[PDB]
């Protein structure tokens, strides 16, 4: 009873996961689309407005470019790097923890932590 | 070998340490950092472990070093440990009594600074009326 | 105004310095109705303005 | 007249107003824990010892004077300074005592932190026959180091009673120890946060070292953001000696423990954002395009491009300011995710076979790996092959309809043998064979291993 | 007060239906002509938007149910706070189901010519995308809530004993069957639906 | 269980973590093997009590100081759970402490009849039943001048609905009547609160845990009225709560119960309380049934009754540790295994 | 084909794309800010690392602002019902997704910043839970930015 | 942190000004793009010089 029920659960889980993970790897397309479209619509709102062939060399038309580059760069660094690549990092992390470490990874062990004075 | 593809090869060795060389072998194994001990006497309780009278001592002394760490924030052989635990205890005692003769004196100071103000703010109430 | 002023009257009997703070919060609560008044007066000014 | 805490002034006012029905003039003046003064004016008698049972109950200290408000102030200021000088004496003695202690607490603390650690480990030993027996694990590389360091140490101090170092052949589960350098340490901590592996299992943090930054880069694809992340990682890699001997708070300890996961996450992001044309969401006209636009066309009308060739490395730059470019990028990135997920799963599924082969268990192989392999490959291996085979055929020069692969896998399970748009010759009879090979492994993976473990107990 | 409005709307519907029926005009309340004359893009876009909306309101529902109890149960036993994140993952996959169905549905969303606009196929592929967005968003909603509840129980039974998480992960598997079955049914429903032509 | 973890997600999982610190039967057997109160302290230090008696150091360690500090950390854990509570949960936490406020009122106004000092009759008071005007119950003797001065602003004010003050000030005979009547009105109000606003899984298993409190209090009032009371049944029926399993047919027979058999034949007709008055310690029967009703209140998951089932089980744990430490300090070990362990 | 009531759906989609997203962001800011204010009265040095849930709730409202701005640049007097209902779908998607993601960030965030003061190992736990709840707003933003690209074709 | 933003303001805006000067089709090639290339390059190159002034001034800090 402890082997037959375990193999039924293993069969249901494996045959579920063969379908459920090949559709869960489509987050590689989801977050790539999100990153590409956010980096497009941030450019189009910040520095596509700063590009104009009128008032070439004017102080207002160059402080426009300076302020819009600063607003673009802090938004790229704050969102599209730190608060977007952290989400991409965590999604590539769960693709390892679930979609890759369930085909071969048992994971029933304990760490080697010896009697050491360099760890107290 | 390296062990990045699979784990390293463990052996489960068995030592026999006599009582003459016991602290020296234990402090050697602490510096070698290679021997992962296993609790053989799991069936024994928290007491009756054999080294419990020497561990409640360094629990108490750990508490005393924690008290010395709180007072500052508030403002080896066996004999070489045995004479330095003496200067831990002999200084914890005087620091505790001098801190307890200081906060209970600050309270007595505030009990007079509160009594001066209720005279200053109630002579003024009579001088107004 | 009501749910500030009840607490301000409960509080300004204990602390006399809380009364000015009560008046100032009630001014910020009454300027909301003043803003509604301004929007409706500017709106009612255009009700019959060149309407055929 | 007295003192009171400020949080009890209103409740003392209410209790005295409910005790004396009216009959009082109660004031309060803040003393500048926070406190407060009070004056009552108990107009009358017979409750004067009962007001004091209200005041002294909730810790109010009445100050009766009865002589003068200028004679007690002198006798009280003659005690304030007289006791403030005792404060200035004892606190000076305190700060004198703390000088010899503040520069000595890292020795007294570090003695106890390891002495308690010695006795906690000595509780784990046997104490059988006036001698402790220490049983525990050590890697096989460090056996001769123990037998050469324990042997030299017991002889150099005299005390002629030698230790006995045996090696016990046992069967309980040994610890796992992966020897990681500074490159593979962060991946090992990342993969051991989820689950500690069993003894001599295949390490999952040794395929992580490339695939985790690469599956990151598929989601984070841009040469501009990728170069920024690579640069702020290479700043930590080149300065790893000044940052190692430094106190790291938890966020920067997380960022500096993985200074080599971020270098690879930037280095792959530059590669994949050179595969895309995405440099801060712009294109790169590096190579020759496979699409040419017509030369003579009216302004503002919708035009198509004629295919000249194929773009050499990466996606093509004539899809940038394009109305239907996002449809093509959806198709490409969806099939990219399908094929890379298929590759990652069929790569990590072979490690199970290597595990069952190292355990020398053919029962586990024939019960789990083979019915898993020809179930996974017969459905989604066929899907990943069909994507490549649709990319291989032209479907316009051949004047054939391009098959839909979603409703091909829908109709492979619902209506077998019926192929509306033919994708290859012999499709309708090979998909039945693949369907039967997938459906035969649902009872086989469920019934092989228990019925052959039951047969090996007879 | 909401029961008063539920009774008032019911009384107004009954009075309007009986007034329209008694006066010989009862076929003027015509739901079939309402279905024939409303635009198919309403049903299609509403189905896509409710698919990706109601998958996410079930995914985010389950995420807080098995997140708040994971953090509460991790105060005494902090060795669950990384292993037990698969209960967040199982209730998070029901949002990627609705996302990859909403994009496949929005691929079938083109501009139909006005001469054949309320045709058989254009109206069919509005109805199909509407109900196949509903049956995916609602199924992923209910699956996300069920996986969140059975992960919130697992996050506390893990902190009780370590050998219980393996036994109660099976209930999360049987709970996460449901979103995949909705994923299948919503692809079978809009399988024969063509684009807007 | 679909709307529980909005405001009660963190609250339950910590209380469920507090449940795992309940001592099992083996952790009680390891406490009964101790020889000294110091050995019992060191045995408790390996549990989730660890280093709660650290500021004692083996000299001033008595069996009452253990009951002080082990219950004090219960009270601080209850205050930590109550500080993170909001809405109906915080009101449910307040309604638990009202029953301790009643005991502190009835313990504070007996320390003034006997003219015992106010600073020492308050260290015996319960810390969870603290209201800000609790020391000011030492101002009057009669019930009307203690209600109308102090106990109007307290949340115990709706519970003085049947306490008839006939201008007799206070003896020890009517303070127990006021105590039982306040607890009667409190059990009524808290049962109506549980039935009204507490959700359904935490409703049925909390109505049983609260009807058990009512039944135990009914049996204790109807059985303590034999020895130290000579009262009429029409005045005795105002002391018995009417929410429990025992009210409509059996508290009538407990009201006119003039003898011990009038109690025993009344409790023989109820099915789960029969046999309590036959053999054994009756207080142990009630504490055992309390723990068996608190055990199967942890088995329902998304319930705020787990707070009640935790704190009553942790109070029984402190009582068992106090009984063991009383046995191993007075050197009596004939009934050291009289603890109650269902965990 | 392009009726007179067709820019109702686009204008109400542009409305709902910021309304529902700001409701979700307000719940995620307020409920997780109560946990910050309750936590940082006994341990105030955790004040600027517990600030992450209100930042993520602000990122949600930025995701809704992007869709509202990109819908209101495609509105016209004489747009079709195709453009109108596709702007409506682009509004509803990011609206329900930002609302759900903000509710989830609010309910996870206060529990996380309360468990982080008792156990320091729960900071990485609450961040890794809140990152899953953050990208649900991205999962609606994807459908919104895909339906935006099919506005006038 | 202004020196990092200023160094990127030198590099990125100099590359953008060079791509406007040479009439690169990812910046000029559309109808919605600006018509005159060097007219935009003249006002992006001055912003590159302004960020170079910020980089030199904050480089001695």
């Amino acid at each position: 009873g402890d082997v037959m029920i375990h193999q039924v659960i293993h069969t249901i889980e494996f045959c579920l996961n063969c379908i459920s993970h090949t559709a869960s790897y489509l987050r590689l397309w989801a977050l790539s689309l999100a990153h590409a479209q956010l980096s497009s619509v941030l450019w189009d709102m910040t520095i596509s407005n700063a590009f104009s062939s009128k008032n070439s060399g004017s102080p207002l038309a160059v402080m426009k470019v300076v302020f819009l580059f600063a607003m673009w760069f802090v938004l790229t660094v704050c969102i599209l790097v730190f608060m977007e690549g952290t989400s991409a990092m965590l999604h590539a992390l769960r693709l390892h923890w679930v979609e890759a470490m369930s085909k071969f990874f048992e994971g029933e062990g304990y760490a080697y932590e010896p009697f050491s004075f360099r760890a107290i | 070998e390296e062990a990045i593809f699979r784990s390293a090869d463990m052996t489960y060795v068995q030592l026999y340490i006599p009582l003459e060389v016991i602290r020296e072998v234990t402090f050697l194994l602490g510096k070698m950092s290679v021997f992962m001990v296993m609790d053989l006497n799991k069936d024994l309780t928290a007491f009756q472990r054999g080294y419990v009278n020497q561990l409640r001592r360094f629990d108490e002394v750990e508490r005393m070093v924690g008290f010395l760490n709180e007072v500052v924030e508030k403002h080896l052989s066996l004999e070489n440990v045995n004479d330095m635990v003496k200067e831990i205890t002999d200084c914890e005692s005087r620091a505790r009594q001098l801190d307890e003769s200081l906060d209970s004196l600050r309270s007595k100071l505030n009990d007079l600074l509160e009594q001066r103000q209720v005279i200053f703010e109630c002579s003024k109430f009579i001088e107004v009326n | 105004i009501g749910i500030v002023g009840d607490a301000g009257v409960r509080g300004s009997s204990q602390q006399p310095r809380l009364f000015v703070g009560m008046i100032l919060i009630l001014i910020f609560a009454e300027v909301l109705g003043l803003y509604g008044l301004i929007v409706a007066l500017l709106l009612n000014s255009r009700a019959t303005q060149d309407v055929v | 007249t007295g003192s009171i805490r400020r949080t009890k002034v209103d409740i003392l006012n209410r209790i005295l107003w409910r005790l004396l029905r009216g009959n009082l003039i109660f004031q309060n003046f803040p003393i500048e824990v926070e406190k407060d003064c009070f004056i009552i004016f108990t107009h009358g008698e017979t409750l004067l010892k009962k007001v004091k049972r209200v005041i002294d109950s909730l810790n109010g200290k009445i100050v009766s004077l009865n002589t003068r408000s200028s004679e007690l102030v002198d006798t009280l200021n003659r005690q304030i300074d007289d006791l403030q000088r005792i404060l200035d004496t004892t606190e000076q003695t305190l700060h004198t005592e703390l000088l010899v202690i503040h520069d000595q607490l890292p020795v007294w603390s570090a003695m106890t932190k390891r002495e308690k650690y010695v006795y906690t480990t000595l509780n784990k030993f046997q104490q059988e026959s006036q001698g402790l027996i220490a049983e525990g694990w050590v890697p096989s590389t460090e056996l001769i180091h123990l037998q050469d360091s324990l042997k030299d140490y017991i002889e150099t101090l005299g005390s002629e009673y030698s230790t006995v170092f045996n090696v016990i052949l046992t069967n309980k589960l040994p610890p796992t120890y992966h020897r990681t350098n500074k490159f593979t340490q962060a991946f090992q901590s990342i993969v051991d946060a989820y689950g500690i592996a069993t003894y001599k299992e295949i390490n999952a943090g040794l395929a992580t070292v490339v695939t985790f930054p690469f599956m990151f880069a598929i989601m984070f694809g841009d040469m501009g953001h990728g170069f920024i992340l690579f640069l702020m990682a290479l700043f930590l890699v080149l300065n790893e000696r000044k940052f190692g001997a430094m106190h790291r708070d938890e966020i920067f300890d997380m960022a500096f423990t993985g200074r080599y996961v971020l270098l690879l996450m930037g280095a792959f992001s530059v590669y994949t954002g050179l595969l895309y044309n995405d440099i801060f969401s712009k294109s790169m006209t590096i190579f020759k395009s496979g699409w040419q636009w017509p030369s003579t066309f009216r302004k503002g009308e919708s035009i198509e491009a004629k295919k000249t060739g194929v773009y050499p490395f990466g996606l093509d730059f004539a899809w940038h300011g394009t109305d239907n470019g996002l449809l093509f990028s959806n198709s490409y990135k969806m099939k990219l995710s399908i094929l890379m997920g298929y590759a990652h799963m069929t790569y990590s599924f072979m490690f199970s076979y290597i595990n069952y082969r190292a355990k020398n268990s053919k029962v586990d192989i024939i019960g789990n790996f083979i019915p898993g392999l020809v179930f996974m490959q017969s459905i989604f291996g066929y899907l990943s092959w069909a994507i490549v085979y649709k990319w291989s055929k032209d479907w316009i020069k051949d004047d054939k309809p391009a098959p839909g692969l979603l409703n091909m896998l829908i109709n492979m399970f619902l209506a077998p043998g019926t192929i509306d748009d033919q994708l290859y010759s012999g499709q309708a009879k090979l998909q039945v064979v693949l369907l039967l090979a997938a459906l035969v492994c649902v009872p086989w993976l469920l019934l092989y291993k228990p019925l052959t473990l039951r047969r090996l107990n007879k | 007060f909401s029961h008063f409005l539920y009774y008032l709307v019911l009384i107004v519907v009954i009075v309007y239906g009986l007034y329209k029926l008694f006066t010989g005009h009862g076929s003027d309340i015509n739901f079939g002509k309402f279905l024939l004359r409303t635009s198919p893009y309403m049903w299609a876009n509403l189905g896509i938007a409710l698919c990706v909306g109601l998958s996410v309101v079930g995914a985010a529902w389950g995420i807080f149910i098995t997140g708040s109890s994971m953090i509460g149960a991790g105060v005494r036993a902090p060795r669950i706070t990384t292993k037990n994140l698969i209960s967040i993952i199982f209730c998070e996959v029901v949002a990627i189901y609705g996302l990859i169905i909403a994009i496949v549905f929005s691929s079938k969303l083109t501009v139909a010519t006005a001469e054949n606009m309320y045709s058989k196929s254009n109206l069919y592929t509005g109805y199909s995308l509407f109900w196949a967005g509903i049956t995916v968003g609602a199924s992923n909603l209910i699956c996300g809530i069920a996986v969140g509840i059975t992960g919130a129980t697992a996050a506390i039974s893990d902190a009780a004993d370590s050998a219980l998480f393996v036994k109660i992960l099976v209930i999360e598997i049987f709970g996460s069957i449901l979103g995949l079955l909705g994923l299948i049914v919503g692809l079978l429903m809009a399988g024969k639906a063509s684009e807007f032509q | 269980g679909v709307y529980f973890n909005i405001d009660n997600g963190f609250i339950e999982g910590v209380v469920r973590g507090y449940r795992n610190g309940l001592l099992s039967n083996n952790q009680y057997i390891n406490l009964t093997q101790c020889d000294t109160l110091e050995d019992l302290k060191l045995q408790l230090s390996s549990t989730d009590y660890g280093n709660f008696l650290s500021s004692v150091s083996s000299e001033s360690l008595t069996t009452s100081l253990i009951q002080e500090y082990a219950s004090s950390k219960l009270y601080h854990e209850f205050n930590y759970i109550r500080d993170q509570s909001s809405g109906s949960t915080r009101k449910f936490m307040d309604y638990i402490t009202y029953g301790y406020m009643i005991d502190n009122v009835a313990l504070m106004i007996t320390g003034t009849i006997h003219d015992r000092d106010k600073g020492e009759i308050l260290q015996r008071c319960h810390p969870l039943g603290w209201f800000d005007t609790l020391p000011t119950l030492s101002v009057a003797t009669d019930l009307e001048s203690l209600y109308e001065t102090v106990l109007v602003d307290t949340p115990l004010a709706p519970y003085f609905k049947n306490c008839f003050d006939t201008a007799e000030e206070l003896d020890d005979m009517n303070i127990e009547i006021i105590r039982n009547k306040l607890y009667k009105a409190y059990l009524e109000d808290f049962y109506n609160f549980v039935t009204e606003e507490i959700p359904e899984p935490a409703k049925e298993c909390m109505q049983t845990l609260l009807g058990f409190e009512a039944d135990r209090r009914s049996i204790n009032i109807a059985l303590n009225s034999l020895q130290s009371s000579d009262i009429d049944p029409d005045l005795k029926s105002d002391l018995l709560p009417n929410i429990g399993k025992l009210y409509p047919l059996a508290t009538f027979h407990l009201a006119q119960a003039q003898d011990f058999e009038g109690v025993r034949a009344a409790l023989a007709n109820v099915y789960e309380y029969r046999g309590f008055l036959e053999t054994g310690n009756l207080e142990d029967h009630f504490y055992q049934l309390e723990m068996e009703l608190c055990r199967d209140a942890f088995t329902q998951q998304f319930a705020i009754s787990t707070v009640w089932a935790w704190m009553k089980s942790k109070e029984q744990e402190v009582r068992n540790i106090t009984w063991i430490a009383e046995c191993i300090a007075q050197n009596q070990r004939e009934r050291i295994n009289n603890y109650i362990s269902v965990y | 084909l392009c009726p007179v009531y067709a820019p109702f759906f686009g204008a109400i989609g542009c409305a709902s794309a910021i309304i529902f997203t700001s409701l979700g962001a307000a719940y995620g800011t307020a409920k997780s800010g109560v946990g910050i204010c309750a936590t940082c009265v006994l341990r105030p040095d955790l004040l600027f690392k517990n600030i992450v849930p209100v930042i993520m709730a602000g990122i949600i409202a930025i995701y809704g602002l992007v869709v509202s701005v990109l819908v209101c640049y495609s509105l016209g007097q004489k747009q079709a019902l195709y453009t109108g209902f596709i702007q409506l779908g682009a509004g509803l998607s990011v609206g329900l997704s930002g609302l759900a993601a903000g509710f989830a960030i609010g309910i996870v965030g206060d529990a996380g910043v309360r468990g982080s003061s008792q156990q320091p190992r729960l900071f990485v736990g609450m961040i890794l839970i809140l990152i899953f709840a953050e990208v649900l707003g991205l999962y609606g933003l994807i459908v919104a930015l895909l339906l935006n690209s099919r506005a006038t074709q | 942190c202004c020196t990092v933003l200023s160094a990127f303001g030198v590099v990125i805006l100099s590359v953008i000004a060079h791509l406007f000067n040479t009439n690169h089709e990812s910046f000029v090639g559309s109808i919605n793009d600006p018509e005159d290339g060097p007219a935009v390059a003249h006002t992006v190159y001055l912003a590159a010089l302004v960020y170079l002034v910020f980089f030199v001034f904050c480089g001695f800090q």
